[PDB]
């Protein structure tokens, strides 16, 4: 285990801001989720936004995603990307939502997490039976929902194998999207994901999110 | 305690993860669930703040997510090929008797991507060489290779038997068939305090100036030759170079590459002419 | 903590901190 | 900020950014039955987290023509997961509640709701005779029922629609004597009531006796200028507190 | 007297006047999950009395032609009141069991049953291919199923009837290696097993993974002289112990 | 004493067996010979209770019956085969240039049976590789193999020269002809606290759901390739993988398999169509 | 002797009931002996039972087996199976018998062990000269006979080589099988084997009780 | 009791107890 350059003194280290010690420090940064994965949106910024509108009917759905950290859409987030280099993962997740309507807009949403084994909720009535948050949009624009580590095992696979799936997140209208005159009846919501203090990754592996042909 | 540190290292229990404290319902004016992500700071809310929980003792560790763990793994960075020949005249030529490669980490996508999670990196590295030789004839004869490292500014061989191979000051490693895979260390080597994974700047002001990290690359070149003379049975030789970083520091995290790499020391991502616009892993639903 | 070579670069993986 | 609230109940959380404090009925916080009050000798079941969580009732639209809404407890929660099932598998039960009523609006909306929790809200019938209100009409479940200015029906078991008389022969203006809170679209988008268990007995039959009636009445009509949202949904979320059950039995078929 | 037993579980009690002590599997008494084992962060639900009571499974007749019976846990208790409902409203669960098997006879009856509790009893199919046993056949519920010497069916999802191979390719004679107890009609009318929670994980999915298989096999045939009772019923009563549930959700429709 | 422990270990005298005490005829109401096996408890009667005996000092030890002894022995768990070819086009294909195997202990009956004496097991393991190559021609040329371990969810090679072989994060072991048998350790690896030898459960509720221990298997796959390029003389390569458990814990004893195994990760014991009903070792008298 | 997964922390160990330390712990569990090995019984449960009947003659035989732990029928018992993985064995054995007749049935049996070198006893008269137990069937249904470690060597082979054979166990009627009216004249007996505290196995080897063709 | 590798899994067979 010799050196090829004996007596070679290294160039002196200086202070550089932004030193990284572990990858979890990166996983704890709120990162956007490309929720709106349609053929018309996957090539542009719009993929990162969710549309909200004044509804005619009550208790309609806003959006729905899997919460398997290396599955779509989450796979392309910072956590998903880092997770793709590991086989096993554990610990709770944090999902944050930013409201980007007008200051004059009023809205209440239900954000809910459904454990595996039931399937995606078909109604707000079912969604409310899981882990949920009712979010009042006001002076504060961001709400966070923590998804607890509920599992039959200490670790789950990062591999999107239904067997170990962590379940789903859904969003439903609680009330409605209400606006005064001169305010748009539309709004957008921006979804983010980050790790909690207990989040861990284990058993490193090659990522399945990148290839090479030449 | 120095020994407890040893023991924790042995058990992979150094970077210990916090326990979950028990909690009950709270009715307050505090609202951990609400914040402004607009501030650029990640919400601090924990499970303990939103969900009634039972006390859980955590036995999880973060050791495998350390930078030393993540980057300190061997991986292929290059392939070097020869096509030897019994014809003494043809032999001694580049591509036949010897082959050179400019050192970089940008040739292989798996490594490139892992390192270009950071803006700056500092490390020593091990080079491990794996050699294969495919006889084209009825024998392999005797195979001896010389791997010479040529620092920037040093002369580079033009012929298999050039004086440059004398290795007066250049480091050289020899390998014989049957010998264990060659290995050696290259100390952090640069003129800066860290390697630039990216460089937003130029060699000069002129139109012809180079732009990417290529202007900072100071890793020299590896020259490999077949030490032995021409033999009756031709062989195809392939050398693979593996790299492992040690004593690793890294700064300023970056997003991972979303689209395929196109060129060495470049961020260009646009496909070749006639090739469909580059894709990403985000799938339509 | 045995070092077999004079050059520090030849030592093995760093401890964590 | 005093306008913020967060309430966590088991695995559920409710937040609001525009509240009007909270009301704890009679100043008494909910709690478990003590040995000094208890008469049953069975060891009680205390489902804790699995029961004491928020459940959301079907929302209803508030329009310029609305006359009011009501729900009965614990009836409203009879199909609500574990709490619900425990009601059908036990003879006796006991619980308090957290009731959170939500209603969004803009700064250009007008209107006033009164939200009240009425103990032993014995309803008057809608007819001239001595016929009482039918079981089915006092047990609407999760949907409660709407007050309608007038109805056409031969069903003499139906309850009164006179919200101005509190559906029982007392003037609405005296409704504030009960635990209550208002929703004034100018100042608050929610109301929160904490209800202790109230009865003349330690525990009671969950499917025979209602403890509280939740009444929501539009004291002032919803007024919106054209171009705004002409209807506002009202959503009610209720969480049992310190629920207890005793006397296991075969599930009531109802 | 050592032959007497009384077991009380919540509001239920079982007695026997002719026992053969009891077996506690692996010498470990059932208990709640500790902080050192737990991985979930939800506060668990502990129904206590309302869940941890005896439930009785449909009885079956033991005749001279019987080949054996079996039940799966917790599947067998999925419709058993509160325990049952909690299984459908939660993602995870954990419990031990008290299993009491009863079988009456006179002093003129002969026969021997072996009662065993087998952990992770992965069943072999009844067919020649690599087809596994279907979900529906491993989840018979309260009725378990009877072993039949031979069956006629195209259903290649059905399990093996080879009780002599423990339905999984191992000889019956080695069945005693598992927690077990015998019912010898000469000396005892009952068997009692206490089962701790056994798994490689703290808690698991109640509707996806069975923990124990209860197997009852007639090692020696029932023999009765004419004039006596030619069939003896076998009744199984099972009580959850220290049951825990976590991760509330919408009821599984199955 | 730590050293006495060492000495006993050296002499294989750790788990010491009890001595036989002397005895004489006893006439009593006690009856050690009589009991009820109905209770599910093994009779406790010892030789000392029934048979007059002389004092015997026991020098027997149980060390060889320990779990560590019984399971901690190398044994073959797999065979991997290649049929290389001088035809560059045919080469590079699976089965010719490379071969993959999904990791399990269920392929070889001897090991499978020893481990399926237990319901749950926990251990680290050593993998030792034994490689043979049968020249079909007049030479062997140069043989270099790469053994890559691919964790679940990681990409699996489709071609001999795929980017996946770069081994960015995947562990790889190289072997050259003449090199001592490769060996490495895989730590206990699971998401549970123990491996399931058996699993009485399903992936899901649907008819298509998997049932056996296959739903818990999280051991990944091993990919092996011929590193060298196509050579004139074709060879047949066979790699055998041996496994040894270390630091072994086991729970809940099970009966041994009576009938032949039919399928991987299954308890099915019924012979193929037209094949006589499975036999056991119990012989007629 | 390196690890392929550096810095990989193992999944935490939890308490699981039923931990095994040695195989002797398994050998000490009473396990049924398939005594009735006939062509009509080797495919069913009946192989594990021995028939008892009211006799006309006195001192007849009930059953007879070898006591070589890895020979038939013992070879397929738990001890036999574990023994088949070892070459040498020692220490005493315990044989237990459960009576499965009626509560009203009366029976006395002689259980006897015959050391090697003589051959199977031809008469109860000969059997009684060995190590034996007279078993009174009563309130207690199980009797145990301990077969002492009598040997010219410390260890015997598990291999069924006559040279090191441990001899035979036979069972004879002591009195008769006696029943009142309304009680069957038949009964069954169930035979079990287990190890004593001094039992040991030595020199591990591949089992001869299992094969593989494919 | 010499350990040559950092990872505990790389140690040899366990002592008996």
């Amino acid at each position: 285990s010799p050196s090829a350059f004996p007596y070679f003194h290294p160039t002196k280290e200086i202070f550089i801001p932004g030193q990284v010690r572990n990858l979890i420090e990166m996983c704890q940064v709120d990162t956007l989720i490309p929720v709106n994965n349609t053929q018309e949106n996957v090539r542009s910024v719009n993929m990162y936004t969710v549309d909200l509108r004044t509804q005619v009917d009550l208790a309609k759905e806003v959006f729905s995603i899997p919460v398997d950290i290396a599955s779509q859409p989450l796979a392309t987030t910072l956590i998903g990307e880092l997770a793709s280099y590991y086989t096993h993962w554990t610990g709770s997740l944090r999902f944050s939502f930013m409201f980007c309507g007008s200051a004059s807009s009023t809205l209440k949403l239900l954000i809910a997490y459904t454990p595996p084994g039931v399937g995606k909720p078909k109604s707000r009535r079912e969604a409310m039976l899981g882990t949920h948050l009712v979010w009042d949009v006001g002076l504060q624009s961001t709400a966070s929902l923590v998804v607890p580590w509920v599992s039959a095992s200490h670790f789950r696979f990062t591999t999107p194998d239904t067997y170990s799936s962590a379940g789903y997140i859904t969003c439903w209208y609680q009330t409605n999207f209400v606006v005064p005159d001169s305010t748009p009846d539309n709004a957008k919501m921006v979804c983010m994901v980050s790790a909690c203090k207990d989040f861990c990754l284990r058993l490193a592996r090659d990522t399945n999110l990148h290839t090479q042909e030449g | 305690n120095p020994v407890e540190n040893y023991i924790d290292s042995v058990l992979n229990e150094v970077l210990v993860v916090p326990n979950i404290q028990p909690s009950t319902s709270v009715s307050s004016h505090a609202a951990p669930a609400l914040d402004a992500a607009e501030t650029g700071h990640t919400s601090s809310v924990q499970p303990e703040d939103m969900i009634e929980t039972r006390y859980v003792i955590t036995d999880q560790t973060r050791d495998e997510t350390s930078i030393e763990s993540f980057l300190g793994r061997s991986g292929c960075i290059a392939m070097i090929e020869f096509n030897t020949s019994s014809d003494k005249t043809e032999h001694d030529k580049i591509g036949k008797g010897f082959k050179t490669w400019k050192v970089s980490l940008q040739e292989m996508a798996q490594i490139r991507r892992k390192y270009e999670l950071f803006t700056y990196t500092r490390f020593d590295s091990e080079i491990t060489i794996v050699t294969a030789a495919a006889a084209q004839g009825n024998d392999s004869g005797h195979i001896v290779l010389q791997f010479m490292y040529v620092p920037p500014g040093a002369p580079v061989p033009e012929k298999r038997d050039d004086y440059t191979w004398q290795s007066g000051t250049n480091a050289s490693v020899f390998w014989q068939e049957g010998q264990p895979y060659p290995r050696f260390t290259i100390p952090f080597m640069s003129i800066a305090s860290a390697y630039y994974m990216f460089y937003d700047g130029y060699d000069g002001d002129s139109a012809a100036s180079k732009y990417g990290s290529v202007v900072t690359n100071d890793m020299g070149t590896i020259c490999v030759r077949i030490v032995t003379s021409n033999q009756k049975h031709d062989s195809n030789i392939v050398c693979r170079i593996y790299h492992k970083a040690k004593h690793i520091k890294a700064w300023c995290p970056r997003p991972p590459r979303a689209v395929a790499y196109q060129h060495t020391h470049s961020t260009n991502y646009i496909p070749s002419n006639g090739e469909a616009t580059t894709q990403i892993k985000t799938r339509p639903d | 903590n045995i070092n077999y070579f004079k050059d520090a670069a030849s030592s093995g993986a760093s401890r964590l901190d | 900020s005093d306008r913020l609230i967060q309430i966590t109940r088991g695995d559920s959380t409710i937040t609001s950014q525009d509240t009007a404090n909270a009301v704890v009925a009679y100043g008494v916080w909910p709690s478990y039955l003590t040995p000094d009050d208890a008469t049953a000798i069975d060891k009680p079941t205390q489902p804790d987290t699995s029961s004491n969580r928020f459940y959301t009732l079907d929302s209803r639209s508030w329009t310029s023509a609305s006359s009011g809404w009501w729900w009965k407890l614990p009836d409203a929660l009879k199909n609500m997961g574990i709490f619900g099932e425990n009601m059908f598998y036990h003879f006796l039960g006991r619980s308090g509640y957290t009731i959170h009523v939500q209603c969004n609006s803009s700064k250009f909306h007008q209107g006033l709701l009164i939200v009240a929790a009425i103990p032993e809200h014995q309803l008057a019938s809608a007819t001239s005779g001595n016929v009482s209100v039918g079981y089915n009409h006092t047990h609407p479940g999760e949907q409660g029922r709407e007050v309608v200015p007038s109805r056409t029906s031969s069903d003499n078991k139906r309850p009164s629609d006179d919200s101005w008389l509190n559906f029982d022969g007392t003037l609405l203006g005296n409704l504030p004597i009960y635990p209550h809170q208002y929703i004034n679209l100018r100042t608050n988008n929610s109301a929160t009531l904490i209800l202790p268990y109230v009865n003349a007995v330690p525990m009671d039959s969950m499917l025979r006796h209602n403890n509280w009636s939740l009444v929501i009445i539009p004291i002032c009509p919803l007024q919106v200028q054209p171009g705004g949202t002409q209807s506002i949904p009202i959503t009610v979320s209720i969480s049992p507190m310190f629920s207890e059950f005793s006397g296991p039995r075969s599930k009531v078929v109802f």
